[PDB]
């Protein structure tokens, strides 16, 4: 089994809804986005092309982040996913240097520290992050998703790395990744690339698949098909 | 920690509750995922026939609005009797009873003094239960001044559809079946009125539709289009008119809709008039008169000289649209039409929807489907006393209907709101002073052009109360703050949406326990205020509510605030769930089923339904708008002048016949071009939930999803040509100055900007709202406020404020 994702760039409108869904799903600290993007502008006016490429962990066939991890915290599971036992992460950052794609973040900052602020913009009138935290019963942020704790810390400790888990906790329940459900055009599809009849397997035979940095030799399993833009008419 | 054992796992077991998003007038049906009493996720309501589960990205930002750490938790009163941008209000907390006591005393004082018309109700956003607070309460008090925000929105965008085919309203666009899409400034995968559905369909549609986007900037939509036309701001109608000209010369109008020459031969030759009697129109009126009076001379070469567009491109577009007809749809955005002469851009662009037959056709555009939703509570005439009956006849504070403010909504002189001009009437106490103001869900100091005029106006109002979640810029000037329960998570309401060939009606309901000591703007607060007014000797609002707004099943009035909030929605939606709505769409068995599904869908639109029966003077699609002539004649007769004198008084160039046909108005411009060499291209952020996500950190974290923009910054985008000309580099702190004001932000060089323009998102520049949206709350803004640059100007035929085309600016570093 080799789970992976196919992203249809013609369907994609570059809105970031996938990345925002990832924020709500996985309780990433402010500034940490497991799902993100690579956007480029090319050409000189008036012949200008803008392209948006959504990015995530490619859950590689030959993951360097796994090979360099001294504790074994970063590992492959039986679905082909690259996951992390956060409890065994010593924050050495070797995975970040080994990953060619820059999709791993390091919790140098105390996650959700801004919610400990108890100042009020209008005293005894407006509320505060800390008060809102107390009112809702949340531990770190009122937006924290408890589902995440099924398989991974809902709130990660400082001095650990983290990245896209392919919403493994949702897959365990037979559900879809949050970013897949969040896409208005159904541009994102996941499946078993070892199953020739899966939608993903058929998509990359029906369309020419493209990968990010295949020359790095990791065998990424996020594939891009088609084109964000179209050739200019007239 | 270890993975949890299956009996203790939590993924997927929470509850989904239906509501409606209002980040834009798409008004998408949603479900909220709730666990441990907290809202954790938003998704599109799968039962929605318009958009299904599809959503734009802003749905997730909703979660940082309800859980905004700068929301008000209590009513407040200011203790600084002075008001002003420089005056700290020194708000202190008070009870609801005390806050409404204060407001109630001021209202009753107006009535005792026979000046009820000096009360004003200001409405920003709203739901379809607004009639009580907006209209009925206001008129029962005795005021004509229920002032919506419609004219700072898109009323100019309704002029074409109304005066050509009788629709004072918006259209849905049949993208799934389109063969040609021509967008004058619309960016439907980022803004406009069904971002979820048009984002769902846009990329797929490129395989069967040729798409041209006309916009001074390379928008997301233009980046996914076959042609980007980087029009000079305010010149859109030149292209629309030349397309129509070529269509006639080439003989490729849609004959099943328009008609044809009696003898078959195409007699339209460039520059030469045609006999009206030689053509037989079918469902249109005025084609030949339009040609003879103007269109015969709107050649591709004439258009190329003004716009720089290749005439071969104009010709090729016209032919492509002819071959695609009737699967042709022309979009207009605020950008094209919210200009001082923009009524005729709406008309000129929308005329193409008739000429190529797209109106009410497959692949074209058409109005929202009919639904049985009620929009008003019962008439209140029997509850109007003599004080109220006299007050409601006074001239409105926004001066609608004066010679220079026709505001011809639905064909009526003084028929339309003039939101931005209410500040001027208040400012000048013309027609009279406003002494008591209630406002909700609005922030006109920030959202209206030259909003400092609202700073001034509000500082001159004896008593104002603001119904709001946050202390926004408008709130700064309030005497009393009345904190609103959040519309999307703590409120009963009802909304609608159109697209995908259907109209839907969706519920708003509380999905969490109310966080703070707030009340629902449109139900609980007017209810509580009516009780307070009745306690003080004015019980007409209370009697109206208790006798006329009763449960559709039990016939009983509400027993308390919470019951009334739901009753307001039950009453207007009863035709959907109490009665059989099968004739219009879904059959619902009960109120509970309506709430559980969360949405009612109409049947699919019947194509060509309006052909031959438009609500125009002729009942035809009017290229020569007898409908508009009649409205202008009414206004002219009212003021004892000719129509031409109305045109002159309203700073339009049209005279004679040109007042009634698609024609070219040179765009109005303000300021010396030598001193102010750049044209502002105002745009929305695709992460703006109107003016309400600037206090959401996730907004800034992903701000570069706006093509060309920069995460965690407010940037103005310049073409590198102008960057070199003005010595600008990426990241430079800059000041942008217009004749009426200035702002500071950062510079970004981007080739997707037409040279000679500067493209900058509206949405930042808050100095209040919250700690993330401002640098120093109440003092110093984050980013720059676009509307401080935009001179207070109007499309006087519609009443609309102008946000585009006339704004000249200069830029400098630091
Ligand atoms: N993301 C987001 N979407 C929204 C909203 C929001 O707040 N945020 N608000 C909703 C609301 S209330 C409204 S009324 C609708 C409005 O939706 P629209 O009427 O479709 O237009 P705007 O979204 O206001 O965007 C204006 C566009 O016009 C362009 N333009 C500016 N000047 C000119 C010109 O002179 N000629 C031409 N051809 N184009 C010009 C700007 O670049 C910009 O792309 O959007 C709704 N959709
Ligand atoms: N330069 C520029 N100006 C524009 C636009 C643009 O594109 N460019 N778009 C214009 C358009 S299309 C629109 S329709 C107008 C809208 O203009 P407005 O109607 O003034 O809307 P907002 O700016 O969003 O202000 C709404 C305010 O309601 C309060 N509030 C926030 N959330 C809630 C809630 O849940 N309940 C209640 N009771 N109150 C709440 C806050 O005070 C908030 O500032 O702005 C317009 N102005
Ligand atoms: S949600 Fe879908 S359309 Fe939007 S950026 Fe992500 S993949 Fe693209
Ligand atoms: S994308 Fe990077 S983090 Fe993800 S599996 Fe590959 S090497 Fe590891
Ligand atoms: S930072 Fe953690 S996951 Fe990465 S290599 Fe070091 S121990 Fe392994
Ligand atoms: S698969 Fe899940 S963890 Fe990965 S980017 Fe999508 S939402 Fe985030
Ligand atoms: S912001 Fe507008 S388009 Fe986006 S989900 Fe909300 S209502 Fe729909
Ligand atoms: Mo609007």
């Amino acid at each position: 089994m080799r789970l992976g994702m196919v992203i249809d760039l013609q369907k994609c409108v570059g809105c970031g809804g996938c990345s925002l869904a990832c924020k709500t799903e996985n309780n990433t600290n402010d500034g940490i986005h497991w799902s993100h993007h690579i956007a480029t502008t090319e050409g000189t006016f008036p012949d200008v092309k803008y392209t948006y490429i959504p990015t995530l962990c490619n859950h590689c066939d030959d993951a360097p982040c796994v090979k360099v991890c001294p504790t074994g915290a970063m590992h492959k599971d039986k679905r082909g996913l690259t996951l992390q036992n956060n409890d065994e992460c010593i924050g050495c950052k070797k995975c970040m240097n080994a990953c060619p794609y820059g999709v791993i973040s390091f919790n140098a900052a105390t996650p959700h520290r801004r919610w400990q602020d108890d100042s009020e913009v209008v005293a005894n009138g407006t509320v505060s992050p800390l008060m809102l935290l107390k009112r809702t019963g949340a531990t770190a942020t009122p937006n924290e998703n408890p589902e995440r704790g099924d398989t991974y810390p809902m709130i990660r400790p400082k001095r650990t790395t983290e990245k896209c888990t392919f919403c493994d906790h949702r897959l365990d329940k037979g559900l879809n990744p949050a970013c897949v459900d969040a896409c208005p055009s159904e541009a994102r599809v996941i499946g078993d690339l070892d199953d020739p009849q899966s939608k993903v397997s058929q998509l990359i035979k029906l369309h020419k698949p493209m990968q990010l940095k295949p020359e790095a030799g990791t065998g990424p399993r996020v594939f891009y098909i088609r084109s964000f833009g179209v050739k200019t008419a007239y | 920690g270890a993975e949890l054992p299956a009996p203790l796992r939590r993924t997927g077991v929470g509850e989904w509750l239906a509501t409606t998003c209002q980040g834009c007038t798409s008004w998408c049906a949603k479900q909220i995922y709730v666990m441990d009493g907290r809202a954790l996720k938003v998704r599109g309501n799968p039962n929605s026939g318009v958009h299904g589960m599809s959503s734009c990205p802003r749905q997730h930002l909703s979660l940082q609005q309800v859980y905004d750490p700068d929301r008000l938790r209590t009513p407040m009163m200011r203790t600084n009797p002075k008001k002003g941008r420089d005056q700290d209000p020194k708000f202190v907390p008070i009870s609801w009873d005390k806050a409404l006591d204060m407001l109630a005393d001021k209202i009753i004082a107006l009535r005792v003094a026979n000046e009820p018309h000096k009360y004003a109700l200001l409405r920003g956003r709203y739901s379809h239960i607004n009639d009580l607070l907006y209209k009925k309460m206001t008129n029962l008090i005795g005021s004509p001044n229920n002032i919506s925000h419609s004219s700072v929105c898109a009323e100019a965008h309704k002029m074409g559809p109304y005066y050509l085919d009788g629709n004072w309203g918006y259209n849905q666009y049949d993208v799934k079946n389109a063969k040609f899409i021509l967008s004058f400034g619309a960016d439907p995968i980022a803004s406009n009125r069904q971002v979820s559905f048009y984002s769902q369909t846009w990329g797929d549609s490129l395989d069967h539709a040729k798409v041209v986007v006309v916009d001074p900037r390379l928008s997301a939509s233009a980046a996914k289009a076959h042609k980007w036309i980087p029009i000079e701001p305010g010149q859109d109608s030149v292209l629309a008119l030349a397309i129509a000209h070529v269509a006639l010369v080439e003989g490729v109008w849609h004959k099943p809709f328009v008609g044809d020459f009696i003898e078959g031969k195409n007699l339209f030759k460039a520059g030469k008039t045609v006999s009206v009697e030689s053509f037989k129109e079918t469902h249109t009126y005025g084609l030949v008169e339009w040609w003879n009076q103007a269109l015969k001379d709107y050649t591709p070469e004439w258009a190329s000289k003004i716009t720089g567009i290749d005439p071969k491109t104009i010709i090729a577009i016209a032919k492509d649209m002819g071959a695609a007809a009737p699967a042709v749809q022309v979009w207009t955005s605020r950008g094209a039409v919210m200009q001082a002469r923009g009524t005729y851009t709406s008309i000129s662009c929308h005329a193409l929807n008739g000429l190529f037959g797209g109106i009410d056709s497959k692949g074209g555009l058409f109005p929202g489907n009919k639904t049985p939703l009620l929009k008003e509570y019962p008439e209140a005439k029997a509850y109007m006393d003599e004080i109220a009956a006299k007050g409601v006849k006074k001239e409105k504070i926004d001066q609608r209907g004066r010679l220079e403010f026709p505001a011809l909504a639905k064909g009526k002189s003084g028929g339309g709101v003039i939101t931005a001009n209410a500040a001027n009437g208040i400012r000048n106490q013309d027609p009279y002073e406003i002494k008591v103001m209630l406002a909700y869900f609005n922030n006109f100091n920030f959202s209206n052009p030259e909003g400092q005029r609202w700073d001034e106006a509000l500082s001159k109002v004896d008593f104002m109360a603001h119904i709001t979640t946050n202390v926004s810029e408008f709130s700064w000037f309030a005497d009393v703050l009345l904190p609103s329960s959040h519309h999307m998570f703590e409120k009963w309401g009802v909304l609608d949406s159109i697209g995908n060939g259907v109209a839907q009606i969706s519920i708003q309901q509380p999905s969490i326990k109310r966080l703070w000591d707030t009340r629902i703007d449109e139900s609980e607060i007017p209810y509580m205020l009516a009780k307070k007014l009745a306690d003080k000797g004015f019980d007409a609002p209370w009697r109206y509510i208790n006798e006329q707004i009763v449960d559709p099943e039990t016939g009983k009035p509400a027993a308390d605030e919470a019951e009334f909030a739901k009753l307001m929605v039950r009453y207007l939606t009863a035709p959907l769930w109490k009665e059989d709505a099968s004739k219009y769409g879904d059959k619902l068995s009960s109120w509970d089923e309506f709430v559980q599904k969360g949405v009612w869908n109409s049947s699919p639109y019947k194509l060509e339904a309006r052909w031959g029966k438009f609500k125009t003077e002729t009942t035809k699609f009017e290229f020569y708008s007898k409908t508009l002539e009649k409205a202008l004649q009414s206004h002219a007769d009212k003021h004892k002048v000719s129509i031409d004198e109305v045109m002159k008084a309203c700073d339009y160039q049209a005279r004679g016949h040109l007042a009634f046909i698609p024609h070219y108005e040179e765009p109005y411009r303000f300021g010396d071009e030598s001193e102010f060499p750049l044209l502002l291209v105002d745009q929305k952020s695709r992460l703006n939930k109107e003016g309400r996500t600037a206090n959401s950190p996730w907004y800034y974290e992903f701000k570069d999803v706006d093509p060309g923009d920069v995460a965690n910054e407010d940037v103005a985008k310049f073409n590198p040509i102008d960057g070199k000309k003005f010595g600008l580099k990426d990241g430079d702190e800059i000041r942008i100055t217009s004749p009426v004001g200035m702002l500071t932000c950062k510079a970004k060089l981007w080739e997707g900007v037409r040279p000679g323009t500067v493209a900058k998102c509206f949405g930042q520049g808050h100095w209040a709202y919250g700690r993330y949206a401002s640098a120093k709350f109440g003092v110093t803004p984050r980013g720059g406020s676009n509307n401080d640059l935009i001179a207070d100007r109007y499309d006087r035929l519609s009443g609309a404020s102008a946000f585009y085309g006339h704004i000249r600016v200069r830029v400098e570093k630091v």
